[PDB]
RNA sequence: AGAGUUAAAUUAUAACUAAGCUGUAAAAAGCCCUAGUUAAAAUAAAAUAACCCACGAAAGUGACUCUAAUAAUCCUGACACACGAUAGCUAGGACCCAAACUGGGAUUAGAUACCCCACUAUGCCUAGCCCUAAACCCAAAUAGUUACAUAACAAAACUA
RNA sequence: GUUUACCAAAAACAUCACCUCUAGCAUUACUAGUAUUAGAGGCAAUGCCUGCCCAGUGACACCAGUUUAACGGCCGCGGUAUU
């Protein structure tokens, strides 16, 4: 969670000359204190593309689009930690996550090093799509848990029988 | 035996609970003060949860509000104001200074008597209106109470809200709390039984009109 | 300006009117508003009787405060001006000079619509 | 026109609702017995799973919970 | 999706006046703690604008203000994921008005209906479900054409 | 779990849960508590539910009127469709 200062001096008013000679009133007006949430979003988006991106002027690049989408997903998760019962914004968050996943797969199938750089830097863990998406119901999870436990007991009894057999072999071979 | 079905409970120590919310240490400075909440503990005597409140050179156990946590700041005052106050969950203020839609607890009856009403867990009264220098509140039994406006009350609902939804698993838990079983005598219901629909009793007033 | 406060006050005399305006502007400055100017529209008889703070009023003064404020403190401003009793109605809107007048270039005459029904013979 | 088909489906649904209301508790008994046979068949299936792997008793800490006979 | 607010009505409750008020094609029942005027909280719903056709993916949304905000450098795609009008279910609260059910009064050969009166669940808020509609604009999504051409009706016929 | 110690240990009583009533309150019970509380009772966890009735007798209202998860009650006679 990066923390912009209140005196950030927002995006549209950074590169104009003669700012620091102007008094505290206009600097306070042009800072992030009376700014909107979208100005802070632009500030975070600019800082994050300057942090992770290679060549910042290209907006059409897939990694820059993933950066913008990641900013939007972080804003949506902040909105979801505020409001729990919104369904439209929850839908927007899930399709935003899905588009970021699709573009991450597209970036992975073309350029691996840049994809690895974005994957390490953003904290995103790319999870591979599992085949055969089925609803895991109570009977299936119960039978799967039982089958795993039976397999563990089978291998444990086989290990104990092999250890006892090896002990008997060593015992009769010693004399 | 004067009250039936009481006895055989767990051993309980009693905590000295201070009911008067505004209690200055010394009479040299009668002004409003601000204290610090250290911890919130369970009390076996009542359904509520209590809090240890320290200021000056003394501590008091008070009845805790809903979101009072460890290491909190709580303001106690008697100052009535015509801009009222911005009520937090911890503050103790007189009823004349509170806004109209204020939820309150530990309501004082007579000025200087101390808090008597609205003490159980999760119960809160609501201020209704303030007319002619007199406050009218609504109790958890939905009865209107007329009180002098200088009586101190604490804003908020009493802690342990889910005490009503607490389930008792067995008769052993009742015997742990100390409630002996009811008698086995079969008593036929009289005329007192039944669903009685009664109109609401009138407003109970403790303001003495000269 | 960014925000505009439509502030309808109680009809009262000059010194406590100025005092109420004083504490209103210090209440704005405590939440952090940078106020540009104050406007008086005078005192007028209200369009309708407004019940506020256990009173019925018919006459009141109209005042405007415009300011730059953070988006989080507008609720605190509205809460304080709701608890204030010398005001009968406070409201905070976005200032209309923030938006710019998009162009009325004229009324485009709409044609009557064609091709709604088939070319069958009735 | 289509109102004939609509009225036929309406009459069928009304008669089925009257059948459900008249024979509610018989259907409740049938459903309860069917859930019993469901749970029993599940138990026999799991028992076959641990017997065909060579074990005699079920693995320790397995209480074979009732997934169909849950309270309403 | 939250937070704040109330103009037109309506009502609890008071003060004057009247003996009637409501009810329909016509009547009865009901109310006379009634009716009219003047003052008025709480709840519910948001005339005109709207002869407008916007937003949202759909359901849906048109009293006011503020906050957050409406994916995809934009193809199709599930049994996976997330929503889903009203009605209905558990717990808490609110209840002006409407009203299933019910009880009366009319009508009828009968009326457990259409007409009238009163009231309950419910319609409202918070929290969790239920996942159903003539969910229909009965016309699938994305790119295009006006070439060939009228089963009938309807919203013209059609390519990938 | 409890009960007729010395003829009856139970299907009896109690019990979690679910319901009714009665109470806005201070120095010996309840209680050093304050309606999510405390008493007077009923029935028995949980699941589906708990239909109709204030005509009588009670209880509130001190007369009207309201109450059955209050005491309690919930129909005859006769003819008809291929018996
Ligand atoms: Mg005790
Ligand atoms: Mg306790
Ligand atoms: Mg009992
Ligand atoms: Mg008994
Ligand atoms: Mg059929
Ligand atoms: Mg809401
Ligand atoms: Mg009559
Ligand atoms: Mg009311
Ligand atoms: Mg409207
Ligand atoms: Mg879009
Ligand atoms: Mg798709
Ligand atoms: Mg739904
Ligand atoms: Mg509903
Ligand atoms: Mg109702
Ligand atoms: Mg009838
Ligand atoms: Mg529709
Ligand atoms: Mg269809
Ligand atoms: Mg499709
Ligand atoms: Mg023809
Ligand atoms: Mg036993
Ligand atoms: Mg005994
Ligand atoms: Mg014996
Ligand atoms: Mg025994
Ligand atoms: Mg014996
Ligand atoms: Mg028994
Ligand atoms: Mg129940
Ligand atoms: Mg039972
Ligand atoms: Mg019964
Ligand atoms: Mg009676
Ligand atoms: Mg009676």
């Amino acid at each position: 969670q990066d923390d912009p200062p209140p005196s950030m001096l927002l995006l549209d008013y950074q590169n104009v000359p003669g700012i620091h000679k102007v008094d505290d009133v206009v600097k306070r007006l042009l800072s992030l204190e009376m700014a909107n949430q979208k100005e802070k979003l632009k500030i975070k988006k600019m800082q994050l593309m300057n942090k992770v991106l290679e060549n910042p002027e290209d907006t059409s690049s897939l990694e820059a689009r993933i950066v913008a989408l990641t900013v939007k997903i972080r804003n949506y998760e902040e909105h979801m930690q505020k409001h729990r019962k919104d369904k439209a914004h929850k839908r927007f968050l899930l399709m935003s996550i899905d588009q970021r996943k699709k573009m991450l797969k597209n970036l992975r199938e073309t350029n691996y090093a840049v994809f690895e750089k974005i994957c390490k830097e953003l904290g995103i863990e790319y999870t591979f799509p599992p085949p055969y998406h089925r609803k895991a119901h109570r009977r299936w999870v119960t039978k799967k848990a039982l089958c795993t436990q039976v397999f563990r007991e089978v291998q444990k009894l086989k290990k104990q029988k092999r250890a006892l057999r090896a002990a008997a072999v060593a015992a009769h071979k010693q004399g | 035996i004067q009250v039936h079905g009481i006895g055989g409970g767990h051993k309980q120590r009693y905590r000295m609970i201070d009911f008067l919310r505004f209690r200055p240490e010394h009479e040299s400075k009668p002004g409003p003060f601000e204290e610090k909440v250290i911890a919130v503990r369970y009390d076996p005597c009542r359904s509520a949860d209590i809090a240890l409140v320290a200021g000056g050179n003394r501590k008091r156990w008070i009845i805790a509000t809903e979101n009072m946590k460890a290491g909190d700041t709580v303001l106690n005052s008697d100052h009535i104001g015509r801009m009222a106050v911005a009520a937090r969950e911890g503050d103790a203020h007189p009823l004349g200074a509170l806004p109209v839609g204020t939820l309150i607890n530990n309501v004082e009856s007579e000025p200087g008597r101390g808090a008597q009403y609205i003490r159980a867990a999760g119960t809160c009264g609501v201020l209704l209106r303030k007319v002619n220098g007199t406050a009218i509140i609504q109790l958890p039994s939905k009865r209107q109470m007329q009180v002098l406006e200088t009586c101190i009350a604490t804003v908020g609902r009493v802690s342990n809200v889910d005490h009503n939804k607490r389930v008792i698993g067995k008769a052993g838990r009742n015997r742990w709390l100390g409630k002996r079983p009811n008698s086995g005598l079969w008593q036929r219901k009289g005329g007192w039984a039944g669903r009685k629909i009664r109109p609401l009793p009138p407003m109970k007033s403790y303001v003495k009109l000269p | 300006p960014r925000y505009e406060l439509a502030l309808i006050l109680k009809a009262m005399q000059r010194p406590e009117t100025a005092a109420a305006l004083k504490r209103t502007l210090e209440a704005l400055m405590d939440r952090g508003a940078v106020v540009r100017n104050l406007e008086n529209l005078g005192e007028r008889m209200l369009p309708y009787k407004i019940s506020a703070h256990n009173q019925r009023h018919s006459r009141g003064g109209y005042f405007l405060v415009d300011f730059y404020a953070p988006a989080t403190t507008v609720e605190s401003m509205m809460e304080h001006l709701s608890r204030d009793i010398d005001v009968i109605r406070p409201n905070i809107v976005k200032h209309p000079l923030t938006q710019e007048v998009k162009e009325c270039e004229g009324i485009v005459p709409v044609p009557l619509e064609e091709k709604l029904y088939s070319t069958k013979k009735r | 026109k289509n109102i004939l088909k609509i009225r036929r489906r309406k009459m069928n649904h009304h008669k089925y609702r009257k059948l459900v209301k008249r024979t509610r508790f018989l259907r409740r008994k049938v459903r309860e017995g069917r859930l019993r046979q469901k749970q029993v068949k599940f138990e026999r299936d799991l028992k076959r799973i641990w017997q065909k792997a060579g074990l005699k008793e079920a693995p320790a800490g397995w209480q074979t919970p009732k997934i169909y006979l849950k309270n309403q």
